[PDB]
């Protein structure tokens, strides 16, 4: 699951590392599957 | 509304007039209502114009409509183009949509983009029902190593 | 009496206040916290710049030399920005900056910087302006259940 | 299904697609060391050359214009007026 | 099938584009490395062995080189690994797949390709670095910018294929597109900005610079124009030399709001014999407009000469701009102290009205509009007050902007900028909105937890009173965020839904073409249009012209076209005509004139039955107005001596011409009518322009100038007919679908949503409506 | 590797406006200040209005200040920092308050008629550089040619080009066909 | 990563001043603005060079091998 | 990768000559010299000098593209005065002038204290 | 080898509408109330102001490429100070007993009102405008 | 004493303020460009690396080494490798230095440009010598070593010119100006109310007479007198840049005269 991201999808991703802030920004991220 | 109209002296004159704009439609029953000029009555539902005034009217409507969409953006486009659209969309006596109607066709052949990778079951079936391919499509002629009968290839050169 | 040069704010018509914001700039996230004067900026532009910060180079860890990962871009000479944010301090931005304080000039010069292209000082590219290191790394193993 | 040299209703002029396919073909032949029917004013390029042979109505080719019904008309490059 | 989708792409390349002011409109810069890679199979020949042999010698890795050599027997000699690379005695018949060289025709395109203009053909020009380079003016047909876009280079592989590119889709041959029915490319950015500056009356150029400019124009004839000023110091006007760039015999007239053959404001535009006489040269004259210098030059001097026109202009104007510079800072976004004051109150009183209208509603004195809610008509009124506040605050700001203000300068030239920008930057930003309403109460009965419930004031529901220069407040920053976001969400949609439509339209018409019977059918042979566009014409040879005959009073109509030889007063004063004195009374001639005048009247009636508007300006082939000015100075006609023109020459000349226009040639009853039809409107224009009085009293033509004009019109008319083969099916589709991929926004469905509604023939439309008269 | 700024490379300030390099000039060609300062970057004034990207302008003005005085410029959002106050500080430093500066043309040495917004701004260096995207396939004996570019070519009416592209160079073969039953049953 | 040797924009050698600089600050308790001017860094191009520098080589050194 | 060697700005390649003199066609007594491996330094300088000669009817220069360190110079002179000679004079003058400047500057420098 | 117009004018107005170097001079001739002039001048190389009595001449003389010095000691149609060159474009019936004239000098405009000129004013390009004192 | 004349306002080991009068803007300008890019100088242009346990990469270090200024007064007699007949380099077209530094103490070892050691025969000519204008004498900080990190290098410096690479730049930054009062009118000042009050004033104004309220524009005046000030990185004496710069530009124009000859 943690390797793939397919619980049972998109969860779990390779931590961003181009810039220090881009990494912070990645750990602070959110996602919404699928009326406004 | 304003309305350039001819003057008895000849010049066009801005002769303002009262018009009612409606938020709902019932063309059939409003033309009849007395007090209105049943000649100039209009709707932006070309589908209703067609049903009440005939496809030729519908064609004009459909154009008048397509026009406004573009015009409303300040844009302009030559009549010949939208006209052609409006015609294709009409030649069959009724209003035909183009945002893909059929799941198979619109105006193609049994070879262009042989999709489905079933050029297998398609060829078997094409043999069954003696199919006659016109070969006027670019990619069908590709498979024959020919130019399609378009622009540059719409005529033969000879000795 | 009121400094004209300052933005116009409404008032405090309230005697029912239950709470008070620690600070309003705390409504931005990591990305946005790095934008200078995002409040004097058109709405969307801030969303573009938020996305691009991620496409930027610079030190991302003071231990890049000891790490072995598919690609890593380090900026030869990172530089803390002259214009900053009271929020950049917690995002340790001045420590691991991305970016460099370039001496810009807004002008029509040779016609070589239209439709978003820039004219860049060659002589400075030489003295080190914007050079970066690029580190790619491949990897392999041996057989399986054979 | 053929149409006599008289009764031809098609255009007297050469369309750009026709003048474009002729120069093409001709140019090709020239590139293939073919007999040239013009006096080069010192021109080296084949296309360039074909434009000149077209210019001097010296191209023995005939354009067969097909109507959508199936019938056709044959016009000799030579006749076709070349304005454009 | 993997080949039909162009998967296996051979002889192509792709990289980042970057503009170049020194490349010609029709070139494309190719990085040397890419050129060494893309090849062309060239057969050996008595006229190229020298060259071809040198390329083979240069080898696979020295630019004007080559890779593989192919012999008679289809053998493939690889010039990189071959014991006989330093040999090879090339032979007539063999093929040398050379490297790509300068001037080779190549297909260049940017995706998505929704045009023809998005896939044009350029002449190669091998260059050093690694980006494809192109002339800025080619920017919009492709719809490209330089923030990193990539583009594709394709290389024709046959001698036939090459010609097909150079002769059909070359960049100059596309300058005037058949979609907008006008020029597809104009002058932009720096060049547009500089051409305005360079053109002010105030602008002067002295010898040192005049000479460097003159030389920068390649087609220059080394003839220094005489200074406009020769007094204490010989000085040249910016217009003076920019005219060097303009070819001779190009005539243009403008006339903006207050223009007057004396343009006190330097309004309008007046070019005669390729010499600018008055008017600041900005977007209207040199942009991609309908009557523009470009549209014209193309139709008058040819596409290749127009191609160079972009070049020559961008060379002088861009050189001039280099040594003058242009810039932009904050100073430019600052308004005068008093102006900010007049703005801070303009808003303050705007809030008042909002306040009053609220108290009025809170007292229940508001009377709802028809069909609307007390609530709806309140919002309606309040929104109107705020947009109105935003606009007048803006014009206030826009007004102080000096002629120095760099932003105003970019707005005046027409290269970026607009009221809305200056307004939002310098003065008030505006009312934020979402779903065509002010900020809703996402929280219960309120906007943000920093307000009290049931608060409908402007501050509360989305008004941003500040400017970008002043800065937004937190509450302002968030609403704006909410709006700008909606702008991002549908922009994403409008992008998709359109790309859909565009592809879907091409599917329906992709098979329609114009056949040799001048008809328009599909692959089944079914008739869609008995004559293309109903007139057999080709959109690019059409221009907007005004049919004088429709307009005016019946009186002016008569003072203008009426000729009555049998009547002292209303006849041809003998000053106009040679046989004018001895024509006074010719019975047999009156019959002709009467039959003429009759026809003109029948027409006036016809045009008023077609165009009920009274509207006179419509696109039709052949710009007659021009052909005439092209007779005024081509034969040097003096409006002093009478004409040697016979009343028959005219009447019968104009009458025969019409027998020749011809779009159809069928020698039978039906077709002969079609022919008459397809030409009806155009003749109306013809007859109205070449009417006897006009040709004598309006533009004193001579039997030769006139005989020339006639001859000319016939020619131009025949070049304007559509060529059998034109794939108008695609043209049409692409022509509606591309201008639809630029739309991105009084209560009715418009834009892509509406278009999708229409094209899908949806019976459940969102904004029905009946319009009764 | 060590990647050095090349003509096609990508750069951007922090106001949502990226932009590749379109050429590089040496200090002698670059426009120069009277003090001798010369730019590192030169962006086009034409990229400001339509953007409403005013923060960029402020940041720059504010930065000219910080550098000139060794201070750190506070560009936080909701502060009372004004363009006016910053201009006051800049002016004390002897420079014209809005950031403008008289500059000279590098080729000629003559003055530039317009003064130019000159100062430092923070610019970032974006990845994905040109020498990573130059790909050029040739194998004689996006970048794909899809339905979309095919349509454009049909519009142009380049019939024979479409044949040469979409086809697979498999050397045309010659066959004899019967005119009554289209099968290759002809003994030649 | 180390003081640039030479300022980008003009080339005034700015590599021999890091330490001097950091000293005019610490012990001489000067404001950055005065320190710079005394290191002879008069134009802002040269100033931004030192002022803006982040000496990362210092944390780079802290890793054992 | 597709970048030429820096030394190509000043060092002449193979078969290239500092100068190429083609006779102008448009106007009479006009010439177009092509300077290889030279930029504005020499270009704008000589057009300046050449423009002091009242027998020089036309004189300008251009660098058609900044990628190539080269430039053209056109010179028209009055009838009977070879443009080549016009160039020779300007060049001498440009030198005698720099002769004086180098001299005067050193002088002045020798009186300075510090 | 001619002179086409001579007369002295009394400038009544001098307008500078955002032009830091050019102004619009609208002077009324001396003698004939009929004759009136409208002109654009470079108030930078040749100043002008309230009720000045400027002299004006037209002619077409002292088009092949332009030359500068030498003649400095040869021809001197410099008996004037301000001097322009331009092309003429059209004559308009100002209706009645007066016919006008529009002149364009690379942008600097000029309108002249009178009548005897029909014989004194060219019908072509050439046309210099000279002004003195 | 002829055309171009000089007036020096200040002088030193690094700066020289002077006034050039009786010279066209052109010459004043070229002379300036030449200094900035066409004066020979010696600079490390080759670096061989034996050991690098430093925390910096090889090309990083190398780039800085090429940047370290080196004496160049006698370069006019050192040769361009590309012109020397040797195979690569030699004491006739180069100067070889060596840099060996080892993190000895545990207090962080600093490496300076003074640790460079010339190993080729300088043949008695003053050239190649890390230049140093520091107070403590450490001409530029090359690198920093920790506990026991090494760094063995051999550098070969070659005669070069800015055009090839900015490192061969001996001119730092030139101050240029002319017509401190906009008398000449080569600029249109951007104002907001009062141009003259908004745009500061140049110290050069002090050295020229104001414009006087009602004087008409002097359309015949051209650009004379230029107020410059040449900085110097050290590799060459201030006064030298000016001279050699004038020399170079002088030799250039000379070459065109020779060219027309051979022709
Ligand atoms: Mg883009
Ligand atoms: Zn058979
Ligand atoms: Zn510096
Ligand atoms: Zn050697």
């Amino acid at each position: 699951a943690l390797a793939t991201g397919n619980w049972g999808a998109g969860v779990s991703q390779v931590l961003n590392r181009y810039t220090y802030s881009s990494t912070l920004s990645h750990l602070r991220r959110t996602n919404t599957p699928i009326a406004k | 509304y304003d309305r350039k109209v001819p003057s008895p002296t000849g010049e066009y004159v801005k002769e303002p007039e009262w018009v009612l704009e409606t938020d709902g439609v019932n063309l059939s029953e409003v033309m009849t209502v007395p007090g209105i000029d049943p000649t100039r009555i209009y709707t932006n539902s070309f589908i209703d114009i067609m049903e009440v005034l005939g496809i030729e009217a519908g064609r004009a409507a459909l154009y008048k409509e397509v026009y406004n969409v573009i015009a409303s953006d300040g844009s302009y486009v030559n009549y010949r183009h939208m006209a052609l659209l409006v015609d294709v969309m009409t030649t069959q006596g009724g209003l035909t949509s183009v945002t893909r109607h059929g799941f198979n066709r619109s105006n193609t052949g049994a070879l262009m983009r042989c999709s489905f990778e079933e050029t297998v079951e398609i060829l078997f079936e094409a043999g069954a029902s003696a199919e006659l391919d016109d070969c006027r499509g670019v990619s069908e002629n590709v498979i024959l190593g020919q130019m399609a009968p378009i622009g540059t290839g719409a005529f033969d050169v000879m000795i | 009496d009121v400094d004209p040069a300052k933005r116009i704010r409404v008032s405090h018509h309230a005697t029912t206040f239950t709470h008070c914001e620690i600070h309003p700039s705390m409504i931005l996230g990591v990305a946005a916290s790095i934008i200078p004067f995002p409040d004097h900026n058109q709405s969307p532009r801030n969303t573009y710049q938020s996305a691009m910060g991620k496409q930027a180079m610079g030190v991302f860890l003071t231990n890049y030399n000891v790490r072995m990962d598919t690609m890593a871009n380090i900026l030869y000479y990172p530089q803390k920005p002259l214009g900053t944010t009271r929020a950049m301090e917690y995002l340790k931005f001045r420590e691991l900056p991305a970016g460099q304080n370039a001496i810009v000039a807004i002008a029509c010069y040779s016609g070589y910087n239209q439709e978003d292209s820039m004219i860049m000082n060659q002589s400075s590219i030489d003295r080190g302006l914007f050079r970066s290191l690029f580190f790619r790394s491949y990897m392999d193993q041996e057989k399986k259940y054979g | 299904k053929a149409i006599p040299k008289d009764q031809r209703a098609t255009t007297p002029y050469m369309t750009k697609y026709e003048r474009a396919r002729i120069l093409g073909t001709r140019a090709l032949q020239i590139s293939m060391n073919a007999p040239v029917f013009v006096d080069l004013e010192g021109e080296t390029d084949p296309l360039r050359i074909a434009m000149k042979e077209l210019a001097e109505k010296k191209i023995p080719l005939v354009i067969r214009r097909y109507l959508p019904d199936g019938s056709f008309e044959d016009w000799s490059v030579e006749e076709l007026i070349v304005d454009l | 099938r993997g080949n039909l989708m162009g998967k296996r792409v051979d002889f192509s390349a792709r990289t980042v584009i970057s503009g170049d002011p020194n490349l010609e409109l029709d070139q494309v810069g190719v990085p040397k490395s890419i050129a060494k890679t893309l090849t062309y199979p060239e057969v050996v020949t008595p006229y190229n062995i020298d060259r071809l042999t040198q390329l083979v010698r240069n080898g696979p890795n020295e630019h004007p080189g080559a890779k593989y050599v192919i012999r008679d027997s289809g053998d493939r000699i690889d010039l990189r690994y071959s014991k006989r690379a330093g040999d090879i005695q090339l032979q007539y018949g063999w093929k040398v797949e050379r490297h790509i060289m300068d001037n080779d025709p190549v297909l260049f395109n940017r995706q998505p390709s929704l045009h023809k203009m998005s896939m044009m053909a350029h002449r190669v020009k091998v260059i050093p670095y690694s980006t494809f380079r192109l002339n800025l003016s080619v920017t919009s047909p492709y719809n490209a910018d330089f923030d990193g876009d990539e583009m594709n280079l394709h290389v024709p592989q046959s001698e036939e294929t090459r010609a097909e590119l150079s002769q059909l889709c070359a960049v100059p041959l596309q300058i005037v597109s058949p979609q907008s029915n006008k020029p597809c490319m104009g002058i932009v950015q720096d060049t547009l900005c500089g051409i305005r500056k360079l053109t002010l009356r105030d602008t002067f150029i002295e010898l040192d610079q005049v000479l460097n400019m003159l030389y920068w124009v390649p087609d220059w004839d080394g003839v220094i124009p005489t200074p406009a000023i020769i007094k204490p110091k010989p000085l040249w006007s910016g217009k003076q030399i920019l005219s060097v760039a303009i070819p001779n015999g190009i005539h243009l007239q403008r006339f903006d709001e207050g223009t007057t053959l004396l343009s006190p404001k330097d309004n309008g535009m007046l070019i005669i014999d390729g010499q600018i006489i008055f008017g600041v040269v900005e977007k209207k004259t040199v942009g991609s407009s309908n009557g523009g210098l470009i549209h014209v030059v193309t139709r008058e001097k040819g596409p290749q000469v127009c191609a160079k026109l972009f070049g020559n202009i961008q060379k002088v104007v861009n050189f001039w701009l280099l040594h003058n510079g242009f810039s932009t800072g904050i100073g430019d976004t600052i308004a005068d102290g008093p102006t900010m004051r007049e703005i801070t109150e303009t808003i303050a009183e705007a809030k008042k009205k909002v306040l009053d209208v609220t108290k009025e509603a809170q007292a229940n004195l508001l009377t709802a509009k028809h069909g609307m809610t007390l609530r709806e008509s309140f919002e309606d009124n309040v929104v109107r007050f705020l947009n109105e506040a935003r606009d007048k605050a803006g014009r206030l700001a826009e007004v102080n902007l000096k002629d120095l203000n760099n932003v105003k300068q970019m707005v005046m030239a027409g290269s970026k900028g607009s009221f809305i920008n200056i307004a939002q930057m310098s003065a008030c930003v505006g009312q934020q909105s979402v779903e065509g309403k002010r900020i809703a109460f996402g929280f219960v009965d309120r906007t943000l937890p920093h307000f009290s419930k049931d608060d409908y004031s402007p501050e509360s529901k989305g008004f941003v009173e500040n400017s970008y220069l002043r800065g937004l407040t937190p509450q302002e920053f968030f609403f704006h965020a909410m709006g700008g976001r909606e702008g991002l969400i549908d922009t994403a949609v409008k992008t998709a839904e359109t790309g859909y439509i565009q592809r879907r339209l091409v599917k329906a018409l992709e098979d329609i073409m114009v056949h040799y019977d001048n008809t328009t059918r599909n692959s089944l042979g079914n008739v869609i249009q008995f004559i293309y566009g109903e007139d057999g014409m080709d959109a690019a040879h059409i221009e907007k012209q005004s049919l004088d005959t429709i307009g005016g009073s019946d009186a002016a109509f008569e003072k203008r076209y009426r000729v009555d030889l049998l009547n002292t007063d209303h006849t041809l004063d003998p000053s106009l005509l040679e046989s004018g004195s001895e024509i006074l009374g010719d019975l047999k001639l009156q019959v002709l004139l009467d039959e003429e005048y009759k026809q003109l009247v029948k027409d006036r009636k016809f045009l008023r039955e077609v165009f009920v508007d009274g509207e006179a300006n419509w696109p039709l082939p052949v710009n007659i107005r021009r052909i005439i000015q092209n007779a005024q100075q081509t034969f040097h006609i003096d409006h002093t001596k009478p004409s040697d023109l016979t009343i028959k020459d005219i009447v019968l000349g104009v009458k025969d011409l019409q027998e020749n226009l011809l779009v159809l040639r069928g020698k039978n009853e039906i077709i002969q009518n079609a022919q008459r039809d397809a030409v009806t409107l155009f003749c109306c224009l013809l007859r109205s322009r070449l009417a006897t009085r006009r040709v004598l009293q309006e533009y004193r033509l001579t039997k030769q100038a006139f005989d020339w004009v006639l001859s000319n019109i016939e020619a131009q008319f025949l070049r304007s007919v559509v060529h059998p083969g034109e794939m108008v099916g695609v043209l049409a589709a692409q022509s509606i679908g591309e201008p639809a991929t630029q739309m991105t926004l009084k209560k009715v469905t418009s834009g892509v949503p509406r278009l999708k509604e229409i094209l899908n023939v949806a019976k459940n439309m969102k904004t029905p409506s009946l319009t009764v008269y | 590797t060590t990647k050095i700024p090349q003509i096609g490379d990508k750069f951007a300030s922090r106001h949502g406006q990226k932009g590749t390099i379109g050429i590089t000039y040496r200090r002698e060609d670059m426009p120069f200040t009277a003090e001798g300062i010369v730019p590192d970057l030169i962006i086009n004034p034409h990229a400001i209005p339509s953007r409403m990207t005013v923060a960029h302008l402020i940041e720059c003005l504010l930065s000219k200040v910080a550098a000139l005085s060794g201070n750190e410029g506070d560009a936080s959002p909701f502060t009372d920092i004004t363009v006016e106050g910053i201009s006051k500080l800049l002016r004390e430093h002897g420079y014209q308050s809005r950031g403008f500066e008289v500059m000279y043309n590098g080729h000629t040495g003559k003055k530039l008629m317009a003064q130019i917004f000159f100062g430092p701004t923070y610019y970032q260096r974006l990845r994905h550089m040109v020498d990573d995207k130059i790909h050029a396939r040739a194998r004689g004996p996006g970048l794909r040619f899809g339905e979309m570019e095919r349509d454009c070519m049909i519009a142009h009416g380049a019939a024979s080009f479409l044949k040469e592209r979409l086809m697979e160079a498999s050397d045309a073969f010659r066959v004899h066909i019967c005119g009554i039953c289209g099968l290759m049953t002809v003994i030649a | 990563m180390i003081v640039p040797v030479r300022c980008f924009s003009c080339g005034k050698v700015v590599g021999d001043k890091w330490e001097s600089y950091l000293n005019l600050l610490q012990e001489d308790e000067l404001d950055e603005g005065t320190a710079l001017s005394r290191l002879g860094l008069k134009r802002y191009c040269c100033r931004r060079m030192i002022l803006t520098h982040v000496d990362l080589i210092e944390k780079f050194l802290r890793y054992n091998p | 990768m597709n970048a030429p060697d820096r030394f190509e700005l000043f060092l002449l390649g193979e078969g290239e000559s500092k100068l190429k003199i083609d006779p102008d066609t448009k106007a009479p007594n006009a010439v177009v010299i092509t300077f290889e491996k030279e930029d504005h330094t020499l270009g704008n300088l000589i057009r300046a000098e050449l423009l002091n000669d009242r027998k020089v009817l036309f004189a300008a220069y251009k660098v058609e593209h900044p990628f190539f360190a080269r430039f053209k110079l056109r010179i028209q002179t009055t009838e009977g005065y070879d443009p080549k000679d016009a160039l020779k004079n300007a060049c001498n003058s440009i030198i005698n002038k720099l002769g004086a400047l180098k001299t005067n500057f050193e002088t002045e420098w020798n009186l300075q204290t510090l | 080898s001619n002179t086409l117009f001579d007369d002295i004018f009394q400038v009544s107005e001098v307008d500078p509408g955002r032009y830091n170097k050019v102004c619009r001079i609208e002077a009324a001739s001396t003698t004939q109330d009929q004759c009136k002039l409208t002109l654009d001048i470079n108030v930078e190389l040749f100043p002008v102001a309230a009720q000045d009595s400027l002299t004006v001449t037209i002619a077409s003389s002292l088009t092949r490429s332009w030359r500068p010095p030498q003649a400095g000691d040869r021809s001197l149609a410099d008996d004037y100070d301000y001097v322009m060159y331009g092309t003429a474009y059209k004559f308009e019936e100002v209706s009645k007993d007066l016919i006008a004239v529009y002149y364009s000098f690379g942008g600097l405009l000029m309108r002249l009102e009178g009548n005897y000129r029909n014989l004194n004013n060219l019908k072509q390009e050439n046309a210099y405008l000279l002004i003195r004192r | 004493e002829e055309g171009p004349q000089v007036k020096i306002r200040e002088a030193s080991k690094d700066n020289v303020d002077f006034i050039l009068s009786n010279v066209d803007l052109a010459m004043a300008n070229s002379l300036r460009r030449v200094m900035i890019a066409e004066i020979p100088t010696l600079a490390i242009d080759s670096v061989e690396v034996e050991t690098n346990t430093t925390v910096l990469a090889d090309e990083f270090i190398a780039h800085r080494l090429g940047l370290i200024p080196l004496q160049s007064m006698d370069i006019e007699q050192l040769e361009y490798s590309r012109d020397c007949f040797c195979e690569d380099h030699c004491d006739k077209c180069s100067v070889v230095l060596t840099l060996q530094a080892f993190g000895e103490s545990e207090s962080t070892t600093n490496v300076y440009s003074k640790d460079l050691v010339i190993v080729s025969n300088l043949m008695g000519r003053n050239i190649g010598h890390p230049i140093i204008q520091d107070k403590e004498g450490n001409g530029v900080l090359i690198c920093k070593l920790r506990k026991g990190q090494e760094l063995k290098l051999t550098c070969v410096a070659k005669k070069g010119i800015a055009k090839e690479h900015a490192k061969w730049g001996p001119a730092a930054a030139i101050e240029f100006e002319y017509d401190p009062w906009n008398k000449l009118k080569h600029t249109d000042y951007w104002y907001e109310q009062d141009s003259a009050k908004e745009w500061p004033q140049s110290k050069n104004c002090e050295y020229e007479d104001p414009p006087n309220e009602g004087d008409p524009f002097d359309y015949k005046a051209q650009a004379d007198t230029f107020y410059m000030n040449v900085e110097s990185v050290g590799s060459i004496p201030v006064d030298q840049v000016v001279v050699r710069g004038i020399d170079t530009l002088q030799k250039k124009v000379a070459s065109i005269l020779l060219a027309l000859t051979q022709m």
